[PDB]
């Protein structure tokens, strides 16, 4: 009201919840990386 | 619209059909006779056309 | 097409105009079927894209399979696969309604399967569908350019040809039993030719 | 018979088929990128 969609997922910097910290890791040692330009409209 | 026989400079006297420069399709290019629909058309030198 | 704006997006509309150009009717691959010679088994895969559903979905771009899960080669079975017809058309503002001396406006309509060849160029048509946007208007990645916007079109579901004067679409009227009775009755009189003649103009 | 899993998807360099070229692009202008370390065992 040049806006662009975020380059990275915003669920890491945004510490939404305590269980959100759990949800951002799983299946042993592998880190969570959504990728480049993960958002859709 | 005030015009003569043979129309005006770069303006015809009756409906003209032309192709759109970019889309390459039909539209009414102009023509005093349709432009003045619902009004009056003033023709000078009616004997030459 | 002139009075269709960005405030009608995602809503069901009905547009009138003139067909200007159609497209070649092409098949679209939906399900492929294959065969493995070393095992004697048949496999398959499904494919989808963004225009086959009204709601947005997460893409699943599956590849075309050439091998088996164990490394064996595969053979395509063209007779057992599935293809669907597809076409794209353009609709413009009617010549008898557009303002004089002004360049016209038009909109694209996409059709599928059983509505694929229901009109020809030059017809007066009425199309009812959903006015929808697609993709990202240069938002993903940097895409410094700002001139372009969001691609938009109509996912049609109803196409109606309309009859006009001095056009190639013929008029037809549905005949009811009352009409048939009255016609077959009037057929039995003796001055029928005279009555029908005196009615003209 | 230090081997590592491929860093990139191998479906592009491997021109498997003519329709495989079609399958590697879809949904308008967006390019196909599987991401870093896309393979699982």
């Amino acid at each position: 009201n040049t806006v662009s969609l975020p380059r990275s997922c915003l669920s890491t910097i945004e510490s939404e919840s305590s269980m959100a910290n759990e949800s951002n890791i799983g299946d042993e040692s592998t880190k969570k990386n959504c990728g480049p330009d993960p958002y859709i409209i | 619209v005030y015009t003569s026989g043979k129309g005006s400079s770069a303006a015809g006297l009756t409906a003209s059909v032309q192709r759109d420069p970019m889309t390459r399709e039909f539209y009414l290019e102009g023509g005093a006779m349709v432009l003045a629909d619902g009004g009056v058309v003033c023709i000078d030198e009616f004997d030459k056309m | 097409p002139r009075t269709l704006t960005a405030q009608h997006l995602n809503k069901l509309v009905s547009v009138e105009g003139i067909v200007t150009k159609t497209s070649l009717v092409r098949p679209k691959l939906i399900r492929s079927v294959h065969y493995a010679a070393k095992t004697g088994r048949f496999h398959y895969r499904d494919y989808t894209d963004a225009t086959t559903t009204l709601t947005t979905r997460i893409p699943t771009p599956a590849i075309y399979p050439t091998e088996d899960t164990e490394g064996n080669k595969l053979t395509t079975e063209y007779g057992y696969s599935t293809f669907i017809d597809h076409q794209r058309i353009t609709v413009q503002e009617m010549p008898e309604m557009a303002p004089a001396g002004q360049l016209p406006r038009s909109i694209d309509v996409i059709l599928d399967d059983d509505l694929v060849d229901k009109t020809k160029p030059g017809d007066r048509v009425n199309v009812v569908g959903v006015f929808k946007s697609l993709g990202a208007g240069g938002m993903n990645q940097s895409n410094s350019n700002t001139l372009i916007g969001f691609k938009t079109l109509i996912l049609g579901n109803t196409v109606y040809p309309l009859h006009a004067r001095s056009t190639g679409v013929a008029a037809r009227q549905m005949l009811t039993d009352f009409d048939i009775r009255n016609i077959n009755k009037l057929s039995k009189k003796k001055d029928i030719f005279d009555i029908l003649s005196q009615s003209l103009a």
